[PDB]
């Protein structure tokens, strides 16, 4: 670290030997998914003998 | 970006209702008197989502 070398963007010191190429890159993936089931059975059965 | 929004919705509904009212009655001079009646309800509900 003789040179005091930085990077371009002035955000991070960096060794004499090593160079840095700026590729700011962002991946963002979201990924939702909701299965919702609803089964309602109702029955009622009714017998009348007189 | 991009943003793909998928939305699906099936509900599904059945009632049946059946009724059945049977009456028989013999009706003699003050000498016999029989009476006879049945009822029967059947009745069903079933809903389903998705």
């Amino acid at each position: 670290y003789t040179n005091c070398k930085t990077t371009e963007d002035g955000q991070y010191i960096i060794p004499d030997e090593v160079y840095t190429i700026p590729q700011k890159e962002s991946n963002l993936e979201m990924n939702s998914e909701v299965l919702e089931s609803w089964m309602n059975y109702q029955s009622t059965t009714s017998l009348s003998i007189n | 970006q991009e943003d793909h929004v998928r939305s699906s919705f099936l509900l599904d509904n059945q009632n049946s209702q059946n009724t059945v009212t049977a009456s028989a009655g013999i009706a003699f001079l003050n000498i016999v008197n029989f009476k006879v009646e049945t009822d029967y309800i059947s009745q069903t509900s079933l809903t389903k989502d998705y």
